């Protein structure tokens, strides 16, 4: 209920600060790639009969 | 080792490698814990200084 937070701005600001800190921690450790693992996986068996 | 003859290198092994890759982690975690405690206490007391 917004009335809880209107009379208690500090606790609303604390929630936002927690979210901001968590996101700033997450961004550095997120992998970066053009596309996710979209292609079907493949397993290859290689045999030799010289 | 850097003062040794050319062509001779080195590698850390065992707990040494773990220590090398765990530098400053304790300080970062301590700072983050202090920040989280401050935020929680500010939320509890509805004050930025208490
Ligand atoms: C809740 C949502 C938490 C999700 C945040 C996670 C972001 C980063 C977590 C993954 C991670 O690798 O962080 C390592 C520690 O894990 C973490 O630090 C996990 C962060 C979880 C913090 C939760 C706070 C404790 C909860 C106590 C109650 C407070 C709840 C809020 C009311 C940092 O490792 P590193 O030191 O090597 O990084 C060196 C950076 N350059």
């Amino acid at each position: 209920m917004s009335q809880f937070f209107i009379r208690r701005p500090v606790f609303a600001w604390v929630i936002a600060i927690f979210i901001i800190i968590f996101g700033l921690l997450s961004i550095p450790k997120l992998p970066i790639a053009r596309f996710p693992s979209v292609a079907p996986p493949q397993v290859n068996i290689s045999a030799t009969y010289p | 080792i850097a003062k040794l003859p050319k062509g001779i290198g080195y590698e850390w092994t065992g707990i040494s490698l773990q220590e090398k890759q765990s530098e400053s982690q304790m300080a970062f975690l301590l700072g983050l814990s202090m920040l989280v405690v401050f935020l929680v206490l500010a939320a509890l007391y509805e004050s930025w200084a208490i």
